[PDB]
């Protein structure tokens, strides 16, 4: 395990453990878990009504001081009952760190807006919204961001199909760009790429 | 470590703000811009005289596309479809059958290069050297389906551009 | 002078006339007692299109909540009037 | 009322894809409202039929200024997922290439920036540099800007003969077109007059707006990632990080003039420090083998196949991995759910969030202020949209 | 004493010390309405202790910045107020209390 | 019980009145649509047109789901008065270029295979 393997940091992942504890000790209503990583990387899970009393804490405690929203975004499992994950990635610059947090929602569940604690999560709820349908409860102006005018669906869910349900084209008859059923000369060639034999023991589940 | 940009400050003797004042009167740094300009007038040009002369290309090029052949006229594609799966446009198209001699060979070899991204992907998972991305680049058309290239007009590239794909290949295989 | 002292016999006339522009009711079968569900049939869509067309001939906007309650052209009419501070 | 207007997509200063209805009264401001996606392709989606090396050219094609950047980003996250370790003299030649791309990114911020403002002659200039820029990436990878060079586990190839003498030849010279850009721009009073206290943004409003890079290092506040959160081997080379103090355009105009000098004598110590040896991870099952070995051996023929069809598979896991890239911090949320294509993979991009705060950076203007201001903003809409 | 912070926005605090006495005195009032097992009163109020202390031993600026390991003593007077805000806020949610609610079964089992 | 948080309304009732307030709104939006955007249309067609996706709808029995609904013709509303949809987005509601799809089990035997 030299050069090959990528190098572990022990001192890392002993701080972000006892960090993760401590959030945890503090907001014991709406931590579920805390994970960290291998590569060490802060995952914090909480139940949704804590997105806005914990993001806040993680922006103006003293010791936590997560001044920076990097990123939100959502990911779709649909084995879950509920189906989509909600996912802040927090910088601290006073601390030099990072952390991770995660909530979930299904389709009819709104998740409160985070822009009184961030202002740069107005665009990303604003994704979400556009590309998964989860809906934010209180954002100042949400509707689609990414996608076409009156476009119908959440085309980053899974049984979202890849190229959709429409197309577009030149109609000379009516002058103008019309939207027809979407028509194929290629389809897209599925791949079965999975092999049959298991690749790492380490992540084997149950056999139920 | 950092360093301040703008956090200077000026002097206020009598000397700099008379400089300062004849600069402001009399437009000093609008004349060294003009100075500046007047320089680059008279030096020479780097515009090359295309199409009689052209820009410098790497063996390492990627451009149109060929199916090449071995030295006995036989052709190098065995259908393993390596590129086919490899390749990330999907862009191409390949059905195969036992020739009459019994031989592992393509009846479809298709590229569509509309779909292409020529990243060259195709000649990295090509385990004979049969599909290379050539050094032309000058193949525009009028019309989009000339660019829906069959076997045949992959066989003719490599047929009209062999010489120079295998200088290519003989510059650069020692780093591959 | 301005508008002339309207009276509960020119809002029921108004009234009959804008419902009788309607497409979807009969207009020789429309009383001022008729039910707009019951007896004409309409939905109840068709209903928060009668009220918005009795906004445009009356000039005064119609609540939600008020507009839920009249269900027949004499209701609309005692609204009217009583909005209007009329008696007769 | 106030007048509403389009401004772009078919504007020159609207970089062909951003519609910005603009409320104004006269030529005041009174609001900005971006539309964007209409150069959203859906990256994200078409990523997940594709294996790790087949997503690879995706990221080219997001900030089509700066490629390299955008694939080491890429390749970093894989390289974490899959807990390997890129080779010493792959991780300087990422770290050589990355500064070219910083000097191609600034460039082409600076002059087309100027030619907003109204200074044409300067694109010229620096845009044969960005050429001769371009035969350094098509020398190493045979394309001119989208290489798909940077992969996870190394490069895909060594430096041809010659390449590093050439570099050195072109870099001893390029500060001289630095000094030329800034006798046209830095002290020119029209210059300072249409940069100078337009775009201000408070320290306190640009971290809670997610700024970062120079629209963050322009109002004050001391963060590279380079320097706080070092990746490949950017922990020994010597540089500094210019500061500003206004938080407008004209400072943030100078912080990019003197991160390409900055990354110019970063170049000078790669170019002296390049160490011998392979230049992908000595590991079959996720670099593929040289060619020689393919034709040769059984199991490099094996793992070539088996890399080229299916992909190396990831262990399962998530990953936010981010760079200091030439507009800010680039970042990926890669989610693998232990096969060889990845689950999930969102992207990013500093320029979201970056216009995202148009409107408050807007308030108080005109609409050249807008202009310069957009300029200043450094956005490509191919990560905006992605 | 100072000309400027380097920040944009954030003017040069003259009397920091007087300032930061104030804003600590007032965390604390805030905190004793928290109960006392809360984790997050019992935190906060070392290391408001804590910097309260450093603050009153140490009456130059610079050595004061030097010690606190705040970064700029107005950023340290920022910070301050952030922690006030919070633990008002704090004190209306009570995040002090037990967890509302056990995620479903397999809500957070990765992969699947 | 099924302990669920609304998005909106408690019941029906407030659902169908926040439709009944979209409905009015599109109503009388559909006049100044037809003038801006110089369509060939009649006010009638167009708000025969409402009146249809608005029965598109007519079936669902959860509150949430209406709500959702009435959030998105809210969004669709938004998009139209401001004229950020062309005169493309708005006749895509009409389908003009589409020929007619039969219905009948005898055509479709015909036609195809499609059930
Ligand atoms: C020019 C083209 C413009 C096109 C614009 C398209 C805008 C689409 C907006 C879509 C809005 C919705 O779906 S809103 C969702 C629709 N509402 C419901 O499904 C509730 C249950 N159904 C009912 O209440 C009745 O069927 C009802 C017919 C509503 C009347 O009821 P009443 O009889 O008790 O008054
Ligand atoms: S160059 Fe790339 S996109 Fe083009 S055919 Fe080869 S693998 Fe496919
Ligand atoms: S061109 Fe090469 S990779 Fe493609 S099918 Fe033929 S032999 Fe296989």
């Amino acid at each position: 395990t030299r050069p090959t393997i990528r190098p572990r940091n022990d001192v890392v992942h002993k701080q972000l453990s006892a960090f993760g504890q401590y959030v945890a000790e503090i907001l014991p209503k709406y931590v579920q878990q805390v994970q960290v990583s291998c590569f060490n990387e802060l995952e914090i899970f909480i139940h949704p009504d804590g997105v806005i009393p914990v993001l806040t804490f993680l922006r103006d405690h003293t010791n936590a001081q997560f001044k920076s929203l990097a990123d939100l975004t959502a990911v779709d499992v649909p084995t879950r009952q509920n189906r989509f994950e909600i996912v802040y990635n927090l910088l601290s610059l006073r601390f030099n760190s990072r952390i991770r947090v995660k909530t979930y929602t299904d389709e009819l569940t709104p998740i409160e807006s985070s822009v009184t604690v961030y202002k740069a999560a107005n665009w990303y709820e604003r994704e979400i919204w556009d590309m998964f349908g989860v809906f934010f409860a209180n954002h100042p102006d949400l509707r689609r961001i990414l996608t076409d005018y009156g476009f119908e669906g959440h085309p980053f869910r899974k049984d979202f199909p890849l190229s959709g349900y429409v197309e577009l084209r030149y109609d000379d008859e009516v002058k103008r760009v019309v939207a027809e059923p979407v028509e194929l000369a290629q389809e897209f060639r599925k791949f079965d790429l999975n092999s049959p034999w298991e690749a790492f023991p380490a992540y084997r589940q149950p056999p139920e | 470590t950092y360093k301040f940009v703008n956090m200077r400050e000026p002097s206020m003797d009598m000397k700099s703000v008379t400089d300062r004042a004849a600069q402001t009167l009399l437009w000093t740094e609008l004349v060294r811009g003009l100075g500046m300009t007047l320089s680059y007038l008279f030096r020479e040009p780097a515009t090359i005289n295309y199409p009689f002369e052209k820009g410098p290309l790497s063996p390492r090029f990627r451009g149109e596309h060929a199916l090449r052949r071995y030295p006995s006229g036989e052709e190098r594609c065995i259908a393993c479809k390596l590129c086919e799966a490899v390749c990330p446009a999907q862009a191409i198209t390949i059905e195969a059958e036992p020739r009459a001699d019994g031989s592992r060979r393509t009846t479809r070899y298709d590229i569509d290069m509309t779909k292409c991204i020529y990243c060259g992907f195709c000649q990295e998972a090509c385990p004979v050297d049969a599909i290379v991305e050539g050094p032309n680049f000058e193949f525009s058309t009028e019309t989009h389906e000339e660019l829906l290239y069959n076997k045949e007009k992959l066989l003719n590239n490599g047929d009209k551009w062999e010489a120079e794909i295998a200088a290519n290949i003989q510059a650069d295989y020692l780093y591959r | 002078s301005d508008a002339p002292p309207l009276t509960l016999e020119a809002i029921k006339d108004r009234v009959l006339y804008v419902l009788k522009l309607y497409d979807k009711i009969d207009p020789e079968k429309l009383s001022v007692n008729s039910h707009f569900m019951k007896d004409l049939g309409l939905d109840s869509l068709d209903q928060v299109e009668i009220i918005m067309a009795m906004e445009d001939e009356f000039g005064f906007e119609i609540p939600d909540i008020d507009a839920e309650k009249l269900m027949c052209p004499q209701e609309i009419v005692d609204y009217i009037a009583d909005k209007k501070d009329v008696y007769e | 009322s106030n007048l509403t207007l389009n401004f772009g997509p078919q504007h020159p200063a609207a970089h062909g894809v951003l519609r910005l209805v603009m409320e104004l009264s006269g030529e005041m401001v009174r609001k900005c409202d971006p539309h964007i996606g209409l150069l959203h392709r859906g990256t994200e989606k078409l990523i997940e039929y594709k294996t790790y090396l087949q997503a690879l050219p995706y990221f080219d094609r997001l900030d089509y200024v700066s490629m390299m950047c955008n694939e080491q980003a890429y390749s970093l996250a894989v390289e974490k997922l899959l807990n390997i370790q890129p080779p010493p003299r792959a991780q300087w030649i990422r770290v050589l290439f990355g500064e070219i791309t910083r000097l191609l990114n600034h460039i082409m911020a600076v002059t087309t920036h100027a030619l907003d403002i109204g200074a044409m002659t300067p694109f010229f200039w620096m845009f044969e540099e960005r050429e001769k820029m371009f035969e350094f990436y098509e020398r190493v990878s045979g394309a001119r800007m989208h290489a798909a060079y940077i992969r996870p586990g190394g490069v895909h190839q060594d430096l041809p003969l010659g390449l590093l003498d050439d570099i050195y030849e072109f870099s001893k010279n390029f500060s001289f077109r630095i000094d030329e850009l800034e006798e046209m721009l830095t002290n020119n009073r029209i210059w300072r007059n249409r940069t100078v206290d337009i775009g201000v943004v408070t320290a306190e409003d640009a971290l809670n707006y997610g700024f970062s890079g120079v629209m963050l290092r322009g109002s004050g506040i001391q963060w590279d990632l380079r320097k706080t959160q070092p990746y490949d081997v950017y922990d020994q080379v010597e540089f500094d990080v210019p500061i500003g103090s206004r938080g407008d355009c004209y400072d943030r105009y100078l912080c990019r003039v003197e991160e390409m000098r900055q990354s110019l004598r970063i170049i000078s110590q790669c170019l002296n420090k390049m160490p011998p040896g392979e230049i992908k991870v000595d590991d079959a099952k996720v670099s593929p083998p040289k060619r020689a070995e393919m034709k040769t051996s059984m199991e490099s023929l094996i793992h070539h196949f088996k890399l080229y069809t299916e992909g190396y598979q990831v262990p399962p896991g998530a990953t936010y991995t981010a760079i200091e890239a030439p507009k800010g911090e680039f970042g990926v949320y890669l989610v693998s759910d232990g096969s060889s294509r990845p689950y999930r993979c969102k992207i990013k991009a500093p320029g979201f969030a970056h216009l995202a705060g148009l409107d408050k950076m807007s308030k108080g203007h005109m609409l050249a202020d807008v202009v310069a201001i957009i300029g200043t903003q450094d956005i490509v809409f191919g990560e905006v949209d992605r | 004493l100072k000309k400027t912070t380097g920040l944009v926005g954030l003017a040069v605090c003259e009397t920091p010390h007087e300032r930061l006495k104030i804003l600590y005195t007032k965390i604390l009032d805030v905190l004793g309405q928290i109960p006392k097992n809360a984790a997050y009163r019992k935190y906060t109020e070392q290391i408001t202790n804590e910097k309260l202390g450093m603050v009153k031993a140490e009456p130059d600026v610079k050595k004061l910045e030097e010690q606190l390991q705040g970064g700029q003593i107005e950023e340290v007077i920022l910070q301050a107020e952030n922690e006030l805000s919070l633990a008002r806020k704090m004190l209306r949610w009570k995040p002090w209390e037990p967890l509302v609610e056990e995620p479903p079964a397999n809500q957070w089992k990765w992969p699947i | 019980g099924t302990s669920v948080k609304p998005i909106f309304s408690r019941d029906m009732n407030e659902a169908k009145r926040r439709v009944r307030e979209l409905y009015r709104a599109w109503y009388r939006e559909v006049p100044n649509t037809v003038h801006l955007f110089q369509l060939d249309i009649s006010v009638k067609q167009g708000r025969d047109k409402v009146r249809e996706m608005f029965m598109k709808n007519a079936h669902v029995t959860d509150p949430r789901v209406v709500d959702l609904l009435v959030i998105k013709g809210k969004m669709e509303l938004e998009e139209t008065i401001n004229v950020w949809k062309q005169r493309t987005h708005i006749m895509r509601f009409f389908h003009e270029t589409e020929a007619p799809r039969p219905t009948d089990f005898l055509s479709k035997f015909y036609v195809g295979h499609d059930p």
